[PDB]
RNA sequence: AAGCGUUCAUAGCGACAUUGCUUUUUGAUUCUUCGAUGUCGGCUCUUCCUAUCAUACCGAAGCAGAAUUCGGUAAGCGUU
RNA sequence: GAACCGAACGUGGAGUUAAGGUGCCGGAAUACACGCUCAUCAGACACCACAAAAGGUGUUAGUUCAUCUAGACAGCCGGACGGUGGCCAUGGAAGUCGGAAUCCGCUAAGGAGUGUGUAACAACUCACCGGCCGAAUGAACUAGCCCUGAAAAUGGAUGG
RNA sequence: GCGGUUGGAUAAAUCCUCGGGAAUGUGGCUCUGCUUCGGUAGAGUGUUAUAGCCCGUGGGAAUACAGCCAGCUGGGACUG
């Protein structure tokens, strides 16, 4: 039927800000800064009362109004990241061969290296993306944690570690080995 | 599109003088089509035809207040490829004749129903904003309605242009 | 199917069409000389808006 | 800043009490209000002072001006003419840069050949004064 | 149909009996609520409710009864009425002292501080792996499984799992025996905090 | 989708019915050619099709591993 | 394109139409108005050069029925007993191999019970009702355009 | 491109007059407050008040559509 006007309301916290011209969204806050280009969408923004934005669409459709609500979620994750920061944990389920994990530097790139995975001789190598720190967990053994501002970069980097530890030619229900994601949430606790 | 009145009768036969008279509100392009569609619908009710009967009156029925917006509610029977189905659409138009015109366009667009396979059952002008059910009409019945028209375009009679034009409005 | 769901004595099925039409076939000396076919099988001829199967039941069942 | 910053936007809203210019038809180059909205590509208009009758029309055929005033939602003809004169919408229209450039080419169209010859002589006098002043 | 009965029947109380004595009953976990009412069967009548905030707001009008204005703010969380005018003191002793109890916890916020003791459990060798898996060190000193040295398994804070709840429900009490506690007391009027 | 498959309709299969596609089988027909289009195979040589036997990379299993079975994008390359 | 549509013909001039067309090739509106479709194989005009059953929450309209001032669906937790292992059956059947009964209590609500599980219990889980939250949601169907179904040999054809 | 007439509900409406009706309820007043107390925005109440709509009774015209003129004026082509 085409919805004549639809809209969703953002709510900004105290410390952070937003700078919007055309469709470029520079968010700044306590932790750092982030950006995102939404130049494939056709939406319009409106400042109301400092800590309140109205995103809206004028004469959309079924498919266009889907992208209205998703942009609310995309911008909110930048504000949630720049305030607190995201944290993705990982565990290595090993049966027979113990998996080793290190972070060795090479031209200032920083690659996460894996060796002796399922008795393989090939040394495997996953790069660290822009704006995400790799660290090891104290107390809890058999663990690795990724933390940063960008939810997109941290979650992608955690997935590439998981998907370059696959078992090939075997029955996967028997050979239950890899580096799986245990928890994913926020850095700042009590929230 | 006009909105004719067709009053028939049946013949004044010997034994039974004075037939009962029958009235219908027919929609048609001109006077010749109105009398044709009268006998079509009358043949699905009583034992009559064009040979055994006659038309008494033909009157045009103009709109009372044609410069006012109204919410119509039309009932329709139409024949698809498989069978025949009943419907109830709602239109936001200035006249009855204008509303019925736009219905034939909407039926042909969505359902591929032609003029021959559409029976207009009853047209009713609704009173209150509450009786209307459909959401696609109820968008325009709200308190203080405003909306822009994004992405305007021009129309040059000439071919060439020396500006690199804008779509501001 | 209806016996599995509810029970055998919860309905009365009735077929309201009988095969009387005998078909023909020309199975194969010559080719198509004296090509009158011989009886193959039976069938029933049906028009549009005609009942094939008829089932009377209680108001409780229906969906079965 | 530290208070946000959004650009943001500015459109001509179609609404009740939005005066509009007519492109084509029997009217063409007139003015009229929007009395009540119908739906998207459809609207009712009226403007009895300027000379244009009551009619349903497409919003593509019409064009929105940047002028507005208060009108009751779905008025008649005489009630609109009362509000039209009090606000002074005709006087505000004439002073705009749109209307002056509209009125310019109408005067250019009605020039006689003797009047066009005077435009040669007067414009040649201006060029001599401007060229001398720019040199210094 | 059904709300009409609940509309009408709620007007009968507090129009006798006149001491409302309200209590939840949120995480019960009963089983033994059933029996709290059946021990109250001789005297009292019980009625738990849903969103009757609109009901008690509308019933606040009446004209001849303005005493129901005190009952519409307190109903937060799982709460329901146990109206009975015996006294207020005697009913308080019967309901609270009975309590629910019963085991236990299967994936939620933990109980009071758990602390397993030493000395034989009463089990021949079989599940010494499951004891050592969740912290508890065991040493088989002749035959049966015996625990050596006392250590806390789960403190009051971090969650308790489903698999670890198997041995706790059978053998070692947490304890997570949680009973009902009274919210308010009435006898006019009268907003009594009950303490 | 009635049953088979220790248990379990659909891992793999699948009775009784029913809709199709194809012109590498064979019929049906006789429009072209009887003042002639040299009719069986093999040898030699080129290229095209995919309805994939192998090789590349994947999914499913009544896939522990090895071997095998069913399917996907694939005619690049090979087939004595 | 022998046969279809429109029209039957002496030689020339001016006007007007038939059938069929009006982005360009090509003479003639890149006219006007309301919808629908986006196809990693879109579709494009009678005879005429093909496509079906069966399916899709891709999207559009519609029919019949239900719940709604807390919707109820959400969707995350709380309960899921008392008589009771109900009678029977038999190694044992305790809601859960089965043959019929189908009743109460307390009731906000809890079937002599939806499955998982056990030799049978235990244990878990739904049905039904609360707690959090505040305005429309749930089921079964009908037909439009798109998609799967849809594989052939030199390079290729809505005329391009 | 203008003019004159005929018919229809002797067009229908607008406009004028006499009634009725309510809401996407104007003004006021109510009311939580919010305030730079300047003014404010929301709900609430109720039938024109400092906005105005909808439906019909009565009255008198224009205009549109359709017809006719043995009405009036201009431009261009072919034929002798």
């Amino acid at each position: 039927m085409k919805y004549i006007q639809t809209d969703q309301v953002l709510d900004v916290p105290e410390g952070v800000t937003v700078q919007i011209r055309s469709r470029i969204i520079k968010v700044t806050g306590p932790r750092g800064v982030l950006t995102k280009n939404l130049k494939h969408i056709d939406v319009t923004f409106t400042k109301v009362s400092n800590r309140q934005i109205k995103i809206t669409v004028h004469n959309g459709d079924r498919k266009h109004v889907a992208a209205l609500r998703t942009v609310k979620s995309l911008i909110s994750n930048l504000i949630t990241g720049v305030t607190k920061g995201y944290k993705y944990k990982l565990r290595y389920v090993y049966a027979h061969f113990p998996i080793n994990v290190n972070v060795i530097e090479k031209d200032g790139a920083k690659f996460i290296e894996i060796r002796n995975f399922l008795g393989d001789k090939k040394v495997r190598e996953v790069p660290v993306r822009e704006g995400v720190s790799v660290d090891f967990s104290t107390n809890q053994k058999d663990e690795i944690v990724l933390s940063g501002n960008s939810v997109e970069n941290v979650s992608q980097n955690a997935a590439d570690i998981q998907q370059i530890c696959r078992v090939r030619n075997k029955d996967i229900r028997k050979f239950l080995d890899g580096i799986y994601v245990s928890e994913k949430g926020l850095i700042e606790e009590e929230e | 599109r006009k909105e004719y009145q067709v009053i028939g009768r049946r013949l004044p036969t010997e034994s039974v003088p004075e037939p009962k008279l029958f009235r219908m509100r027919i929609f048609a392009p001109n006077d010749v089509v109105a009398k044709s569609r009268y006998w079509y619908f009358l043949q699905k009710l009583h034992k009559v035809k064009k040979a055994s009967g006659e038309i008494v009156s033909l009157n045009v029925i103009h709109e009372a207040h044609p410069t006012t917006v109204k919410n119509f509610g039309v009932w329709v029977r139409y024949d698809s490829r498989s069978g025949t189905h009943n419907m109830y659409k709602e239109i936001r138009d200035v006249t009855r004749v204008g509303a019925v015109e736009s219905l034939y366009q909407d039926m042909a667009a969505r359902h591929r129903a032609r003029f021959r396979s559409i029976h207009i059952l009853k047209v009713v002008e609704l009173e209150k904003t509450a009786d209307v059910k459909r959401q696609y009409v109820k968008q325009f019945l709200t308190k203080d309605l405003k909306f822009p028209l994004p992405h305007r375009v021009q129309k040059t009679n000439k071919v060439y242009a020396y500006k690199r034009p804008s779509t501001f409005y | 199917y209806i016996t599995k769901m509810t029970g055998r004595d919860s309905f009365h099925l009735r077929v309201r069409v009988h095969p009387f039409h005998v078909l023909r076939i020309n199975k194969m000396q010559q080719g198509m000389r004296g090509a009158w076919g011989k009886p193959h099988g039976l069938a029933a001829r049906v028009a549009i808006g005609q009942v094939i199967f008829s089932v009377r039941t209680k108001d409780n069942n229906k969906d079965t | 800043s530290t208070d946000s910053v959004v650009k943001a936007s500015n459109w001509r809203l179609v609404e009740v009490g939005r005066v509009v210019l007519v492109k084509q038809g029997q009217s063409a180059g007139k003015l009229a209000t929007i009395v009540e909205i119908i739906d998207q590509k459809r609207a009712l208009i009226d403007g009895p002072t300027t000379g244009v009758p009551r009619q349903a029309i497409n919003l593509g055929q019409v064009v929105l001006t940047p002028l507005t005033f208060a009108v009751p939602r779905g008025a008649k003809s005489a009630t609109v003419s009362k509000k039209w004169a009090a606000a002074g919408v005709s006087e505000k229209w004439a002073t705009s840069s749109w209307a002056k450039k509209i009125a310019q080419r109408e005067r250019r169209a009605a020039l006689s050949d003797f009047e066009r010859f005077q435009v040669l002589v007067l414009k040649k006098q201006k060029r001599y004064a401007v060229k001398k002043a720019v040199a210094k | 149909e059904k709300k009409a009965e609940y509309f009408a029947k709620l007007r009968e109380y507090l129009e006798e009996y006149k001491s409302v004595f309200v209590v939840g009953v949120d995480n019960v976990s009963s089983q033994q609520m059933h029996e709290v009412r059946k021990n109250l069967r001789g005297r009292a009548v019980v009625l738990m409710g849903k969103n009757t905030m609109v009901r008690r707001a509308v019933r606040g009008f009446i004209s001849d009864f303005p005493d129901y204005e005190k009952l519409l703010p307190f109903v937060k969380g799982n709460v329901g009425f146990i109206f009975t005018n015996d006294s207020l003191q005697d009913i308080k002793e019967v309901i609270i002292a009975n309590k629910v109890a019963a085991p236990a916890r299967a994936g939620a916020v933990a109980p009071e501080d758990i602390w397993v003791l030493a000395v034989n459990t009463g089990m021949e060798p079989g599940k010494t792996s499951f004891f050592q898996a969740l912290g508890v060190p065991t040493k088989i000193a002749r035959g049966t499984i015996e625990i050596v040295s006392d250590v806390k398994v789960v403190d009051a804070g971090k969650r308790v799992g489903a698999s670890e709840a198997s041995l706790l429900n059978l053998l070692n009490i947490s304890p997570f025996t949680y009973g009902l506690t009274v919210v308010q007391v009435y006898d006019n009027g009268q907003v009594f905090p009950a303490s």
